[PDB]
């Protein structure tokens, strides 16, 4: 009865939303606008990625290679491995650190998947949506005025 | 939306279908290219393509034919970049037509496995089905 | 540090009245979906296009 | 911590609007032929910079006359009366 | 005293301290020269610890020596470390941004076993950084200091807990060694003994004991008295060394085939084959002492001995048995206790020497790996250590240590004391220690072992209290790294002068008396009942026969900076802590007056801080000039000491050094020859002796605020010079080359006037916010010109000159003169980073005077901003007409428990007017115990009260009642210590007498000009479009979450909408707001921010259709 | 866990038996 | 069963369901801590911002 209850919850949830769970099988995958993942050039030529560039690049490379292998007609080993790697990288991009060890880079620093921009304490939902620097502002040290 | 107001009265979340996705996108990225190494301009059909994602320069197309406001809302017939303001790159999205289907990581692995309940399979069992390590019979007579 | 995305910015009023008239052209895809492509009047319209 | 050295400077944009206004008034001090030649020569009406032959064609005169009106108008504007008003924008 | 040119400063010391203050920078210098192997440390070992030399580097080479291949055919032994001469002197390195280093040379030796050769060379190992004379590393051109760290010492920690489910004592042991593994022998809820080895699922003893070669019969043989071990023997559930060790290999190595030989070898590999297990020298000595295994045996064999394993098990089971002492066969018995992780017998000081040794090891192991890999790939009969050694790893390790590390910090040098106190600093929050979040709150308390080894007062008052402290005055670090402490040995009730140093363990063993005890001029105590300290921090009145050690002096518990606070024993610990933490923040004034009342630590804290030139060997001065002193060392030789006039410190303050000698004076070795920034005649002087009165005046000195005369500003009493550095690089760019040239696109000749020709300002031009210090023009290329701009450019006859302007401009509010300009260029072969053709640094400087908001503080924690600088006539003046200079508040004194300032005040006045003990009828009892030549004193005569043996209150009363009149017959300050002030403003006398005196107050480095900030519209962040942050940029103040709550609570909705839309993020709204303000129109209605659209595109990017539908 | 797809791949490719020039000639002729 | 619902919704549901055939849903008051009280906010936006 209880196992039915918890299952009963999500199934009716989909039934009442009328949302047809297909949203779990993600076909054509959307790409976030370029400016939200800036490639700023710090003066001196040193470019600055945003680490969403790198993850997106990984997914795109693996998708291109998968398409290529499909056209060639590689044995089931290679095609299935590459589909596995697509799935792995899409999963990494939508969250890095889940379903296995984090996908890292230089300095063995874990990357910043879209989720790590919308989770924990450094996501928008626990940060700059709390406090904002404001223009028309100042500060200074205070003294007592027994004349005002 | 594309055009916004302060009359926002309902923020409604909900999973998105790919049918809704290839109607969001203003183009499709297909090449893993960020910016040319020598001229430092975005690539065509890359991850920064101005045709897909809008100009980097205010009211200028890529090849420089149209370079002023009087040409706005139009698309230059040779480089294909729609001449407009250069903050659309904040808002225009792309999509990627995959060659094979793929599944999420949020509605599957996150405890409890929403898919795991949905199709009536345990999480570990599914982690062998959607990572290509076990067949599945879809129908039979 | 001070950096900026390689680019430029303009400061001109976005006059919505005196522009160059456009001309919407239809481009059918292989599946058949239609995708409007506004073109200028004096503008050689290409036969094919990336939609 | 990365100042975007491309943002709207706020004061720069409003200053450009004020420059537009002041220049429009000063040019309106010019005669009709003079105002027209200046606006067309520097593209103040559409953003397209018309050149001497086009301006002489739309006014139906020779380009030498256009250049002379051009020089005369420029010298008139160099006069401190209508000049010092616009110096600060530069 | 004992310093040739000592200010004659009369002390109130009733006691007589035997031992001198040590070489206050020994904790750095001796550690580093231990690392090198200098002859100084060699002779020091010859004296104490002459057993053998351990040259740091040497030990690393020996332990590494040799690198043997797996086949065992080829060996390499780098040996005999050697040092060359420093490539450049200090000042040149500091100016040209070079790291002050010296090369390392090492004799490598490669030997082939099968054929037989040795290939000896002298391999350049790398440029190793060097300590300066002041105990600092000049790394990268700055002055970085490596702070000593406190970490748990390797050893055996026997500890026990209670079990509320059973109410039984559960003892346990851990032997956490260096570069080894963890092991736990525990006694569980039942009467069995878990032996968890390397973190995985416990073990009964018997498995190991048989695997250790001990049969059940032998187990009984040694553990017969151990009824718990005998019961565990009954519980053994397994017998046999082979089977036990086999099950070991099967379990500890899960699933690994438990073949006997691999298991037998694995036992050694983990515990006895020292390549994967090395409890170091420190841990070995610690465990030797604990188990008493060996005494005279040299400290060696830095690997585990199974002999010690069985002793550990026996000691543990007897600890559970409740035994007092235990004798191990082959060693002297030891007592049975537990251990704490604070007691300084278990926390050690990984000094700079040991830290650099560890980092060099982290380098050498990588080198060894690479060397052996290449050796295997390389062909034989062709290679040599030159072709084997890769010196990249060592250089990389040393660089990443000195630069880019937590424990190598910029020497905070605001005043010399802050320098000498950034050294001698103990910091527990280092790599290999604990973070400020994993900080057990039991590590910050002053465990009673800190007495004489770490000051309980001085710690930063931020979120670091207890994690950072400072060494005591007399503390000295044991070779092993345990903080020793000097005591006096009292024998047969006779206090001697044979100073003996003791660590915390022997501090616990023996029993310690007090220095302020009645010694009867023979070493003999007087009263039998004597104050004393027992092992567990207890305080007891022992009869005067069992005391075997006495403190060397009072003020032994205390640091260097806190020992400079007069009347410290009267102040509360909170305000004394604050006083010590702000005595390091004074700024060097232009006059630098010595404190009228102080301790003995003003002279010894300057002659040892390095900011005072010292006469190296006796001589007579010949040429004394503001830049150079030439001393004629008696035997022929002469030497020119050179000053550093107006040299920028690491926090923008002056570093002048003016001489104090004349052309005919004779100097002795060790004498002060030239004052530094904060010094006067050699005595640390951080502030000025200002006249202070303690009335609350007109509410300007309300709640810690302080008012000042205008005399302080005018006569330049309080005034600090600040030298700021600006820097512009002419980096290469793709479009072209940035040229530092006078001409700049729009810059007119008016502003250009300052720039000379090269582009730099001229030395002396008074720059102000917006001036062109360095004129640099950057290529821009052709860009479109707006029609309007083209028209204006043509009408006014100004062309484009596309090359854009990016000249350096003095930051907002950073005016002053240009002291000096330093230009580095590639043409001069200056080694600028790649891409920089020219880097010019301009040193602007300003003579900041005291100002409303500047922070002033005494030596007692009584900080406060300057509420108002009143003119000189509206200041309460005395009956003599002398105005008071500051006026503190009264209400801050009694509730903060820091009446030190009051005593300092009264004594201060006594020291200014000078006293004359009315001993005509014999010395009054008030001065019966006061030293000689204190029965009378002169005006402005300097006095000193040591910290814990200072001026007894009675002494102050009598002195205050015995001052001599100023010029007329006028005793201005009566016996009570108060005076009749006249109101300078109204005129009427104050109806009640008021306390006046001379208090020594400082100028802290929290000036207003560094803090005031404003922004209307400035730079903007990149990804999000908020205003930027910090005074370096403009930035705004974070209107954080709590302020949003505050204005939600008021109900101010429109203001909240403003501050969160059209002042921070509404990108199209900000420019409209500015335009509407300038045009004088209603501020536009705000829009959606740019943090509810990035979110929307992210949610439409994580495939969650977030949409807005009004209906 | 077995999340290492490196392992998930190596254990897979360790299956098919390794071949020789003899079988290589036969295979190439068949191909 | 075991789920926690707002009182007003509970009473309104009972008012609706007494008609169309009468059956009461049995409710008992619960005391929950402030943290748990916040966790049951209806708005997903604030719920996630928590
Ligand atoms: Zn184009």
């Amino acid at each position: 009865k209880l196992r039915a209850l918890k299952r009963l919850k999500v199934v009716a949830a989909f039934q009442q939303s009328g949302n047809s769970p297909m949203g779990m099988v993600l076909d054509a995958v959307p790409v976030i606008p370029p400016e939200l993942r800036p490639m700023v050039q710090l003066d001196g030529g040193r470019f600055a990625t945003s680490d969403l560039n790198d993850l997106y690049r990984r997914v795109i490379n693996r998708n291109n290679r998968l398409k290529r292998l499909i056209d060639l007609g590689a044995p089931e080993i290679i095609v299935n491995n590459e589909k596995r790697m697509l799935q792995e990288s899409v999963d990494a991009l939508f969250d890095n650190g889940r379903r296995g060890r984090p996908v890292t880079g230089p300095g063995n620093r874990p990357l910043k998947s879209l989720s790590d921009l919308l989770k924990g304490k450094q996501g928008r939902f626990r940060q700059n949506l709390l406090g904002k620097r404001v223009d028309y502002s100042g500060r200074s040290v205070i003294v007592v005025g027994p004349q005002l | 939306a594309m055009l916004d107001v302060n009359f926002f009265d309902e923020l409604r979340i909900g999973l998105a279908t790919a049918e809704d996705i290839r109607q969001w996108s203003y183009g499709e990225v297909k090449k893993p290219e960020t910016i040319n190494y020598r001229t430092l301009k975005p690539e065509k059909d890359g991850l920064f393509c101005e045709k897909i994602f809008g100009p980097t320069r205010d009211w200028e197309c890529y090849c420089g034919k149209y370079k002023r406001v009087r040409f706005k809302g139009i698309i230059c017939e040779r480089c294909g970049v729609e001449v407009t303001r250069a903050k659309v790159r904040r808002e225009r999205m792309g999509h990627i037509e995959l060659a094979a289907p793929v599944t999420h990581i949020w509605y599957f692995k996150g405890v409890p496995s929403r898919l795991g309940y949905l199709l009536d399979l345990a999480p570990k069992d599914l982690e062998k089905i959607i990572y290509f390590a076990a067949y599945v019979i879809t129908s039979v007579d | 540090l001070r950096g900026s995305r390689l680019g430029a910015v303009s400061y001109e009023t976005d006059r919505n009245h005196d522009l160059a008239p456009r001309q919407i052209a239809r481009y059918r895809t292989d599946n058949g979906e239609e995708f409007e492509v506004p073109f200028a009047d004096d503008a050689e319209i290409p036969g094919t296009w990336l939609c | 911590f990365i100042e975007d050295s491309e943002a709207v400077v706020a004061v720069d944009a409003v200053s450009f609007t004020l420059l537009q206004d002041q220049l429009q008034s000063v040019l309106d001090t010019l005669s009709e032929r003079e105002a027209g030649v200046v606006r067309l020569r520097f593209g103040l009406t559409d953003g397209q910079p018309r050149t001497l032959d086009e301006i002489g064609q739309v006014y139906g005169v020779t380009r030498e006359r256009i250049r002379q009106i051009e020089s005369k108008t420029m010298s008139k504007l160099r006069h401190p009366s209508r000049s010092q008003v616009l110096r600060d924008y530069l | 005293n004992s310093v040739p040119g000592a200010p004659n400063r009369v002390s109130f010391a009733k006691l007589r301290e035997p031992l001198e203050v040590p070489g206050l920078l020994d904790v750095q210098t001796d550690s580093f020269e231990w690392l090198i192997g200098s002859p100084r440390w060699r002779e020091s070992a010859a004296e104490r610890g002459d057993v053998n030399p351990v040259g740091g580097l040497e030990e690393v080479l020996y332990e590494l020596s040799p690198i043997e291949d797996f086949s065992g055919s080829m060996s390499l032994s780098f040996s005999d470390p050697r040092f060359d001469d420093v490539k450049a002197p200090v000042d040149e390195c500091k100016d040209k941004d070079m790291t002050y280093a010296a090369p390392l040379f090492v004799t490598a030796e490669f030997i082939n076993n099968n054929t037989g050769e040795i290939k000896s060379q002298t391999v350049f190992m790398g440029d190793f950084p060097m300590m300066t004379e002041k105990g600092t590393f000049i790394i990268n051109g700055t002055e970085r200091v490596v702070v000593s760290q406190l970490v748990r010492s390797p050893g055996v920690y026997f500890d026990e807990t209670i079990d509320k489910s059973t109410d039984k004592t559960l003892h346990s042991v851990k032997v956490i060694p260096s570069r080894g593994a963890w092991l736990e022998f525990d006694v569980d809820k039942r009467d069995t003994v878990g032996v968890r080895i390397d973190r995985k699922r416990r073990q009964p003893v018997t498995v190991l004991l048989k695997a250790l070669g001990w049969t059940s019969e032998q187990i009984v043989e040694r553990f017969g008295f151990s009824e718990i071990m005998r019961s565990t023997l009954e519980k053994d559930n397994t017998v046999g060394t082979d089977e036990a060790l086999l099950d070991i290999y099967r379990k500890l190595r899960p699933g690994e085939p438990p073949t006997k030989e691999s298991a037998q070898t694995l036992l050694e590999n983990l515990f006895f084959k020292e390549k994967r297990y090395d409890l170091a020298r420190v841990g070995r000595y610690k465990v030797n002492k604990k188990l008493g295994l060996h005494v005279g045996e040299p400290i060696t064999s830095s690997t585990l001995t199974e002999e010690d394993v069985v002793a550990t098990i026996e000691y543990l089971v007897r600890l559970h048995e409740g035994q007092t002492t235990m004798t191990v066969p082959g060693g002297v018995e030891v007592p049975v206790e537990t251990d704490d992780i604070d007691h300084f017998g278990n926390r050690r000081l990984r000094t700079v020497g040991e830290l650099i040794q560890n980092q060099i090891r982290v380098g050498m192991s990588r080198m060894e790996r690479v060397v052996r890999e290449r050796m295997t790939t390389q062909d034989v009969e062709a290679i040599t250590p030159q072709t084997l050694i890769n010196i990249r790893p060592v250089v990389a390790a040393i660089k990443e240590f000195f630069g880019t590390s937590q424990l190598s910090q910029f020497m905070d040098q605001n005043n010399p004391l802050s320098g000498l106190t950034h050294k001698r600093r103990l910091s527990a929050l280092g790599p290999g220690g604990l973070s400020r979040e994993r900080a057990g709150l039991e590590v910050r308390d002053v465990h009673p072992s800190h007495y004489g080894r770490m000051c309980p007062i001085e710690t930063p008052e931020g979120p670091n209290i207890g994690l950072i402290g400072s060494l005591s005055v007399y503390a000295r670090v044991n070779p092993f790294g345990f903080i020793e402490t000097p005591y006096r040995k009292v024998v047969d009730g006779v206090v001697s002068d044979e100073i003996v140093y003791l660590t915390a363990d022997e501090e616990d063993r023996h029993v310690v008396a007090q220095a302020n005890s009645p010694i009867d001029a023979d070493g003999r105590f007087v009263e039998p009942r004597v104050l004393v300290r027992r092992k567990a921090g207890e305080v007891e009145y022992v009869p005067s026969s069992e005391v075997d050690y006495m403190d060397v002096s009072p003020r032994q518990m205390v640091s260097v900076a806190t020992a400079m606070i007069p009347f410290l024993e009267h102040d509360d610990a909170n305000r004394a802590l604050m006083g010590a933490n702000m005595q390091r923040q004074a700024v060097p004034l232009v006059r630098s007056e010595a404190p009228l009342v102080g301790t003995g630590m003003e002279l010894r804290a300057a002659i040892d801080a390095g900011d005072v030139v010292v006469a190296e060997e006796s001589g007579v001065i010949e040429e004394v000039s503001a830049d150079y002193i030439t001393v004629m060392h008696d035997n022929g030789t002469r030497r020119t000491y050179r000053m550093r006039k107006f040299a920028r410190s690491n926090h923008g303050t002056c570093a002048n050094q003016c001489p104090i000698v004349d052309a005919g004076d004779r100097v002795e070795a060790g004498q002060v020859i030239a004052d530094g920034p904060c010094t006067d005649d050699g005595e640390m002087a951080l502030g000025k002796n200002l006249l202070v009165a303690i009335m609350p005046w007109e509410g300007h000195n309300y709640e810690d605020a302080i008012i000042l005369s205008n005399r302080l500003v005018e006569e330049d009493v309080l005034t600090s010079i600040h030298i700021e550095e600006h820097e512009i690089d002419a980096r290469d760019t793709k479009l072209g080359a940035e040229e530092i040239t006078r001409d700049i696109p729009n810059i007119s000749d008016e502003v250009l006037a300052d720039l000379d020709e090269r582009g730099i300002v001229r030395i002396g031009a008074e720059v102000r916010d917006g001036d062109i210090l360095v004129g640099k023009v950057t290529p821009k290329g052709e860009t479109e010109l707006t029609p309007e701009e083209r028209l204006l450019r043509a009408i006014f006859g100004e062309k484009a000159r596309e090359v854009r302007d990016t000249s350096l401009k003095v930051p907002h509010g950073e005016s002053g003169k240009v002291i000096g300009i330093r230009v580095f260029s590639r043409e001069d072969e200056d080694e600028l980073p790649a891409g920089v053709n020219e880097l010019v640094r301009v040193y602007v400087a300003q003579k900041r005077k005291i100002s409303d908001g500047d922070k002033l503080a005494g030596r007692h924690g009584n900080k406060g901003v300057i509420g108002k600088i009143l003119p000189v006539e509206d200041m309460p003046f005395l009956a003599d007409g002398t105005p008071v200079d500051i006026i503190l508040n009264t209400h801050g004194v009694p509730r903060r428990m820091n009446i030190g300032q009051i005593l300092e005040t009264h004594l201060g006045w006594c020291a200014h007017s000078g006293w004359k003990v009315d001993a005509a009828k014999g010395v009054p009892d008030w001065a019966a115990r006061l030293p000689d030549e204190l029965l009378e004193a002169q005006p402005n005569a300097i006095v000193s009260t040591p910290v814990f043996d200072g001026a007894q209150e009675a002494e102050l009363q009598g002195l205050l009642s015995c001052t001599l009149p100023n010029r007329d017959g006028d005793v201005l300050v009566d016996a009570d210590g108060k005076a009749m002030l006249f109101d300078g403003r109204s005129g009427e006398p104050f109806p009640y007498p008021v306390t006046v005196g001379y208090m020594y107050i400082m100028k802290l480095h929290h000036l207003v000009d560094d803090k005031i900030h404003a922004r209307s519209t400035g730079p903007y962040s990149m990804i999000t479009q908020q205003p930027l942050g910090g005074k370096a940029q403009f930035g705004g103040q974070r209107f954080g979450e709590m302020e949003c709550w505050a204005m939600q609570a008021y109900g101010a909705a429109y203001t909240l909408q403003e501050l969160l839309t059209i002042k921070s993020d509404d990108t199209v709204g900000r420019v409209k707001v500015y335009e509407a303000i300038v045009k004088g129109e209603n501020i536009p209605e705000p829009g959606i921010p740019e943090s509810f659209k990035v979110l929307l595109k992210e949610l439409q990017s994580l495939c969650l259709n977030v949409e807005v539908l009004s209906s | 866990a077995s999340a290492d797809s490196v392992r998930a791949y190596l254990k897979q490719i360790g299956k098919v038996a390794l071949l020789n020039a003899e079988e290589e000639v036969e295979l190439a002729k068949r191909i | 069963p075991g789920s926690l619902i707002d009182r007003a919704e509970f009473e309104a549901e009972n008012r609706r369901v007494v008609a169309e055939g009468g059956e009461p849903a049995a409710g008992r008051p619960v005391l929950m801590g402030i943290t748990k009280a916040s966790l049951a906010t209806d708005s997903w936006l604030s719920a996630a911002s928590f």
